[PDB]
């Protein structure tokens, strides 16, 4: 449904660029009668002041003297921005949620809720990636060990992901500040191949 | 500018006889008197009279458009200096004939220049036809219903049908929208 919206509030303004008439104004011509039409020899001398003296950023302000019988009423467009905007991007944050993108990495414009892209790419790779891999690798584990003959194992490696670094850094600085312990306790505590 | 008529009308050309069968010292003290109002709303001539419309500075360069609006062969376009020593020029410029705006619209130059003191006059031959019958017939009846107006009733007195005076002139006058400094 978030989808549903999000195209169509966005198909909501380019068919309002497409189809849509706002005048600047009209020049209403009443005539001496309640109603009356301007001759031929009328409208092309009325174009002819209105297209050269009047249209265009060079003639914004002339002063347009209205006979008897002539007016001009300024039409407005009284909606001008924003036409089903804060939807569109409510509905564009609502599909961000469901597929476990933060809006910050696509850059849905909303209200921060991570800080500095280190948490949230951090928080990507956490809740909505490596969950997902952790699924499909465990799955190719367990069939293409179905062709040899040893049950093979093959899950994701967080050690060569740059987007865990701020978690691996304050690993290395718990450990490493850590003196009371042994240099061969702590490369045992990360992984590493003691000497 | 000021457009001052060469020639009145003779009277001869005027239908006092049919406008004594619609409703002749006076009959014809009353269409003029209607013809003229006529003109005066509308900016038109009605009876091809001959002017004489001398102005001091050209508007534009390739414009000034003449103000009575049936416009056809324009005589001449006497460029006088301050003495008067009258020499007309003959090239440069067009009539443009256009019921919207009669115009000279020169010829891919700027219009004849005028001396210091000497203002340039144009004598032209404005209407529609020389005759009555050559009118536009509303606008023709539009002259009989004021006419018969100003015969019916001598001072300003009291009493609108759907073609009336108004509605007839309503589509001969000038339909303009600048006020502005072209």
């Amino acid at each position: 449904v978030a989808l549903d919206v999000h195209n169509a509030a966005s198909a909501w303004s380019k068919a309002l660029l497409d189809n849509a008439a706002r005048p600047s104004g009209a020049i209403i011509y009443k005539g001496a009668d309640g109603q009356g039409v301007l001759a031929p020899e009328q409208y092309e001398r009325l174009i002819f002041e209105m297209e050269t003296h009047h249209q265009g950023a060079r003639n914004a302000g002339r002063p347009m003297l209205l006979e008897g019988g002539l007016d001009w009423k300024p039409m407005g467009f009284s909606p001008s921005d924003m036409e089903f905007h804060e939807t569109k991007a409510a509905a564009a944050r609502e599909i961000a949620l469901a597929f476990g993108v933060p809006p910050m990495l696509i850059g849905i414009p909303g209200d921060a809720t991570y800080a500095n892209y280190a948490e949230a790419n951090r928080a990507f790779y956490r809740l909505t990636v490596l969950p997902l891999l952790t699924r499909v690798s465990a799955a190719l584990a367990w069939w293409l060990s179905g062709y040899l003959g040893a049950q093979i194992e093959l899950k994701p490696d967080l050690d060569q992901v740059p987007a865990l670094a701020v978690e691996r850094d304050q690993l290395w600085a718990r450990i490493g500040a850590a003196g009371f312990l042994s240099n061969s306790e702590k490369r045992v505590l990360l992984g590493l191949p003691p000497t | 500018m000021m457009l001052n008529e060469v020639t009145a009308v003779p009277g001869t050309a005027l239908p006092v006889a049919e406008f004594r069968d619609h409703l002749d010292a006076a009959l014809l003290s009353y269409l003029r008197a209607a013809i003229a109002a006529i003109e005066g709303r509308t900016a038109k001539a009605l009876i091809s009279r001959g002017f004489r419309l001398a102005l001091t500075a050209w508007r534009w360069g390739d414009m000034q458009t003449l103000p009575i609006a049936p416009v056809a062969t324009v005589t001449a376009l006497r460029l006088v200096d301050a003495a008067g020593v009258e020499t007309p020029v003959a090239a440069g410029w067009r009539l443009v004939p256009d019921m919207a705006r009669p115009r000279i619209e020169a010829l891919g130059a700027m219009l004849p220049m005028i001396p210091t003191g000497g203002r340039v006059e144009i004598d032209f031959t404005a209407g529609f036809g020389a005759s009555w019958s050559a009118l536009p017939v509303d606008l023709a009846q539009a002259v009989f219903l004021l006419a018969a107006q100003y015969y019916e009733l001598r001072h300003d007195g009291a009493a609108a049908m759907p073609f009336g005076v108004m509605a007839l002139i309503e589509r001969w006058r000038t339909v303009r929208v600048l006020g502005g400094r072209p």
